[PDB]
């Protein structure tokens, strides 16, 4: 259409992208958890005691 | 954008696209460092306690 | 702009109308979780106890 | 019209684009909710006491 | 403008007047806000008792 | 006229704009009753007292 | 201008002088209720008692 | 004239404005009574006492 | 110019004319508000009392 | 003449024009009046005492 | 230059001429002005008595 | 001449320029005595005392 | 220039002649006002004793 | 010459030069002995005593 | 394609790319290592004490 | 890209591609070694006492 | 340049001669106007007594 | 020659200048002799005393 | 190909750069067991001590 | 890059990369130098005992 | 240049060697001048007593 | 030569010029015997004493 | 450059030369006075005795 | 050659630079033997003493 | 270059050369004489006594 | 670059490569000495006594 | 080649720029070895004592 | 060659340029000795004492 791509060379090219996110997105959750317990940062009432 | 949508690409540039995206997404894990540097309890490189209360 | 209104896009641009959206969304949550950050309340980071008063 | 789109393309675009606004907004009253929960936003008479 | 003006946009172009506009109540809106903001009583973020005084 | 639009498509996007227009009014009006409710925002002869 | 001189948009063209009307306006609004806030007596978010001196 | 509508065009305009003009003249009023009734903002030679 | 001076406007133009005796009264208007402003005895808002000596 | 309204036109145009540069003035002369009935601005002497 | 002098404007150009004798006559008397408000006798605002020393 | 004005031209533009020149200088006189009678403005040997 | 040397206006312009010197002598004159207002005895506005010593 | 005029134009033009400065000069030394009469401006050998 | 590379020098490119890469990864895997036998850089709840 | 996804190079250039890749490359370890000797514990040069708390 | 010299004038525009001199002159009388100002014996406007030693 | 002029023309021109020139000097030598006499600008060895 | 050079030409490029970056790296490992044997610079525990 | 790759110049302009690769490692090794010479144990001119702690 | 050296004139336009040879002398002057006022013995107006020391 | 002057009118130009030359030195000359008769401007080894 | 190195004229222009070289030697002559006048023993005005130690 | 001169044109040239750049060096070196009697310039080893 | 190297003329241009040259050794001199003179024992003109410890 | 690589001057200007390189060898230098000038054991103008420590 | 250079005239640049690199290189070390005998530039384990 | 000259103008040229390098190396020798006498400028182990 606007870009230079056909809708086979979109498909493939949204399917590699699609796992590139899916991966890095999978790998920030793991590094969230890892960063939680490590130091949880959602404060209770209290603050950091 | 989910897993089915790849006529986003039709609309816009590949790689004009994942150069902006690179852009930002290091722009903010870089924002998100710096703020945790910048509090007591998440500056693991200082390594205060973690009961800054 | 609703659910029935598709004909918005025959005056306005898809591309960069998703463009403009995203950088205003973006500014828009940087300034509210910047705001957030500046009170003692909100800054979860900083954990200060929630009854500042 | 303007914006070389036709209705049909159009349509489909705002389809999806409807979509992901709703969702959008919905992973933002969630958030809201849940941010709430921790610490309420909207303060009484005395404030944060 | 009322509910029987539709002759305004042929006079006004309808995609930049609601861009103008669109940016108008967005920069009004944050005005409004930030002086809710810079005042005890109405700075909900800071929390102060609504008795000031 | 000087904006390329017929009475009719000026007619529609009218109603749709009109339509908007009080939606967003309503939903400010809504919000300024909440935050009256919330805090009232014009003092009385003694101020915030 | 008066209601009986409609000639004068023979003169002035009506989109822009209207928008140049609405751009002094808004601004004019915005300078008198900053001046209202700038003294203590018709800052109505300060809400100072009414009697300053 | 000068800017291109005709004699009909301009009578049709300035009735338009002139309502708008008139209406928000008149909501300027009635704000201003509400803003004395509020707290009058002509001191007397003592002042705001 | 007086009343009986019609023929100035086949020297000065009437529609630059007018908005630039707009522009100048305008600020003539804000120059003199704001010194009564500068004033004890007439910034109307800070209502001083009237003897200021 | 330099400009390109004719006397006729020119006339009218100074009828207006001197109407309503008129009414401002007696507008502002009102308001004079008034704002001298509020606090006379010209000290004697002594200076406001 | 005097009542006699009319040749003058087959010299000077009436229009441009009349533009800057106001803007000069406006400028000088608002410095006139602010010299009177800028000593303690002659401004009249701040009601200074007459007798300054 | 070099301002495309005639004499006839000339002669009549300087009779309204010098009517309104003394009247600008006639207003400007009577101002400066009504000044005068406020505060003369001349100090003597010992100033304003 | 005298009363005799008429041929001067052959080399100079009148018009900017007359621009220049007006312009200088108005420069001049608000140069020596400006400096008698700057001294204690010659300050007419002050008021000052005549004997500053 | 090199300004156009022609030496019969010069001539008049500066009858005029002439006697507007002459007039102008004349202003001048009023006003500078008139200044005079209020405080003279060369001092003796004390100054302004 | 868009870079005038054809697949087989893609290929080859991307084999040297990707062999650099992974050597440059491992390096750095290495380093991070050593650095943390040499000090830990992720403290617990007591800090670095 | 990953080891089977060759044919990114037919998108981007390789040269542009590496020089840019080098670039932020060196800027990242740069900010990252001036992180560290930006904190007691791991400023090396430095050499405090890993135990800073 | 002397009495006898008056071939000079071919060499030098006179117009342009005679303005670049007048500018000299002028500013050469104000910068020694400025330094006897500036001195305690020669401010004339001052009138400190002569004998300043 | 490089500036048009005519040595005639350059003679009559040198007569005005000179005048004016000898003019100019005669009154400085005047102010310069009047400034002597109010304070005299060249102090003894003992200064301004 | 993109820089003008042959696979031969590139080739001995290659061979004299391979052996001047070489050169370089031992020398540089060669300044740093100098350095270290000068003074270390991976501190312990308790630092520069 | 290793031994084997040649065909790098093929893609990179020898002199050009010459030029920029000299540049880098001056600087870094100037960089590098410099945080030497800004810590106390390892400054050689200043020459600290190396028992800085 | 001496007496005799005529021909620097064929060398160095007179007109504008002549008006740099002016700007630079008045320059040098007032330096000069200036470097005297600056000094106690020398500043002919301030009337120091001529032993400084 | 490159003036566009002819050594006729270079010995003509240089014969004024050095008159003029020479003129200056000469009152330079004696402004600076007038200016060591006032305040000599070398001092000895005690300095200004 | 010496008495006998006349060519060095067909090589360099003498007036561009003559005119580099008196600024050279004027800006040299200024800066070895002003490095006189800065030093207490060799300024002639201010006039030290000579023995500074 | 590169300036247009010839080399008789350079050689009349040298002699009056010559000329005046020994003149120029000898009121140099004349100014500096006048300077050294003043105050020398070259400090023995216990400084100006 | 030495003196057998009289083939360098033919890559450098002898007049530039001279001038870069010229200006490059009057700038390095004046650099010298200014640290000379930045330092006490080195500062002929202030004339400290040689054992500046 | 050794004895025997010669042609490396097929592929870098001689006069260039050798004006880039004096200036890179001028500034080092200036750089190195005034390090030296700047560490008390070093700056060989002010003589400090070698054993600063 | 792409400096115009051919391999003779290479050769023999080379030859003179070898020379003055060795002969730079060569005043290099033995001013490093002067300097070292000045003061040696590498501190001991307790520094400059 | 890419200046211009020939090798027998470039051949005298650098004699000049030599004998002229040569000089000023002496002399600057010869001030670096006189310099040296006035205040050696190489400080022992104690400094300047
Ligand atoms: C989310 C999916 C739909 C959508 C569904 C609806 C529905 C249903 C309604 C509206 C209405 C409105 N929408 Mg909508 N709206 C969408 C995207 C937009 C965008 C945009 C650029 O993306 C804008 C500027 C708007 C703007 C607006 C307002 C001007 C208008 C008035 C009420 C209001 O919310 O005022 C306040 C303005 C704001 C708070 C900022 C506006 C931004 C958001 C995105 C507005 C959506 C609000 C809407 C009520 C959410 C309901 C959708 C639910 C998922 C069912 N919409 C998309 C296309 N929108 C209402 C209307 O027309 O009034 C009669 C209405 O009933
Ligand atoms: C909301 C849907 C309609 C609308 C419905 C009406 C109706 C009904 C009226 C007006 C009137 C006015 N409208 Mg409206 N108005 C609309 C959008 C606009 C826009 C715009 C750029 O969108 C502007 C500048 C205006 C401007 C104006 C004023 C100039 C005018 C004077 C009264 C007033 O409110 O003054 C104060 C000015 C302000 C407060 C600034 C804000 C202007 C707002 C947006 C106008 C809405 C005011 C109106 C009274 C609301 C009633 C609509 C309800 C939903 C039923 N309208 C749209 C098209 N408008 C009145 C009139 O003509 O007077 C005789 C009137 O009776
Ligand atoms: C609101 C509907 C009408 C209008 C109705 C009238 C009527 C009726 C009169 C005037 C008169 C005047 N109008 Mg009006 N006027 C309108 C819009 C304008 C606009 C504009 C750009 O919109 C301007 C610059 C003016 C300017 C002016 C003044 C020059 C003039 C003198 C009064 C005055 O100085 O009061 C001080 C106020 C100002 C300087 C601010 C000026 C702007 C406002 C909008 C002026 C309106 C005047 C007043 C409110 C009259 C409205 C009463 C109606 C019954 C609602 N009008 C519109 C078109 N106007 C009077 C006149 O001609 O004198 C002989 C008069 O009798
Ligand atoms: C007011 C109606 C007439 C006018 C009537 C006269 C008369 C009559 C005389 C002058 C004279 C002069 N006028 Mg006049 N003058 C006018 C407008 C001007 C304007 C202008 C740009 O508008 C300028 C620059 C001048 C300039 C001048 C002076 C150069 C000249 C010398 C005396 C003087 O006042 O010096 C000082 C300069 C000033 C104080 C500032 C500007 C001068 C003002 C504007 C003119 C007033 C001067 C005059 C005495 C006023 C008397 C007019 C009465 C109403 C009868 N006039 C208009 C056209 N003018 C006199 C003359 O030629 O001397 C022999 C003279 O007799
Ligand atoms: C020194 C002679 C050779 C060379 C010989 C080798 C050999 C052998 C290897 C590499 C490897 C690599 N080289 Mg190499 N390398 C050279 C010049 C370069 C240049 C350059 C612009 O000059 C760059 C950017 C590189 C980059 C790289 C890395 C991307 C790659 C991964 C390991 C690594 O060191 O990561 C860390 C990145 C850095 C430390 C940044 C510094 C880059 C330096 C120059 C990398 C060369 C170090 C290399 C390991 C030396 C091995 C010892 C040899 C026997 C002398 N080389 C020259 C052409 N290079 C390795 C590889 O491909 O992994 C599978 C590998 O086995
Ligand atoms: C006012 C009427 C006449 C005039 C009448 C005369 C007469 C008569 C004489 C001069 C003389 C001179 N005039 Mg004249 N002069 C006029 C306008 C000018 C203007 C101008 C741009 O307008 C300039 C720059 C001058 C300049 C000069 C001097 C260069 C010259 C030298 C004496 C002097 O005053 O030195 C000091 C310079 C100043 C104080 C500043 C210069 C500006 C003023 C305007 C000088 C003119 C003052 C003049 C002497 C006063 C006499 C006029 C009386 C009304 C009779 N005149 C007009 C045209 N002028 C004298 C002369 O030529 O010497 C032999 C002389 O006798
Ligand atoms: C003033 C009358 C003559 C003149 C008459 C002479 C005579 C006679 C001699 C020189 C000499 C020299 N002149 Mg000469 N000189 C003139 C104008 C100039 C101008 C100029 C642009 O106006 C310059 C830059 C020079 C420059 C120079 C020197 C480069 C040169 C060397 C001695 C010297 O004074 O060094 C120091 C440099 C300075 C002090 C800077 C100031 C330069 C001044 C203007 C030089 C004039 C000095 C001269 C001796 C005075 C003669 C006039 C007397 C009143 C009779 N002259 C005019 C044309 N000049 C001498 C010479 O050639 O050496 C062998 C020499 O014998
Ligand atoms: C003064 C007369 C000759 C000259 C005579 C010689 C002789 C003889 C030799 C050199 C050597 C060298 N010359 Mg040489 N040199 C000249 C002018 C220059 C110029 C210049 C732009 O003017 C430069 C940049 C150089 C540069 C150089 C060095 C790169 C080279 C290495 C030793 C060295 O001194 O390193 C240190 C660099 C410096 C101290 C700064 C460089 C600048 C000065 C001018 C270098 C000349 C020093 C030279 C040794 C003095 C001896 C000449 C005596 C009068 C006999 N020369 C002129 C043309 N030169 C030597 C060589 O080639 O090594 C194998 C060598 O034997
Ligand atoms: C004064 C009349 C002659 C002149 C007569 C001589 C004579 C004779 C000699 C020189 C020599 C030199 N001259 Mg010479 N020189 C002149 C003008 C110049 C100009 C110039 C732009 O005008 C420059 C840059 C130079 C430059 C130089 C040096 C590069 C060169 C080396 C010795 C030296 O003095 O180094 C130090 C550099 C300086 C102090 C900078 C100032 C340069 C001054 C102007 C040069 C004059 C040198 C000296 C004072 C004159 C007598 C020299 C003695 C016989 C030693 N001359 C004119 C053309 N020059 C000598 C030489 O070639 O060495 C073998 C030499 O024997």
């Amino acid at each position: 259409s606007s870009t230079g791509l056909t809708e086979a060379e979109a498909k493939e090219f949204h399917a590699v992208y699609s796992q590139s996110a899916a991966g890095f997105l999978a790998v920030c959750a793991v590094a969230h958890v890892l960063a939680w317990m490590w130091r949880p940062f959602w404060p209770g009432a209290e603050g950091w005691v | 954008m989910t897993f089915s949508t790849h006529k986003v690409w039709l609309m816009f540039d590949p790689r004009s696209t994942l150069v902006a995206l690179a852009a930002f997404l290091v722009v903010l894990a870089l924002l998100i460092h710096f703020l945790c540097l910048g509090h007591d309890r998440f500056n693991w490189l200082e390594g205060n306690p973690a009961a800054t209360k």
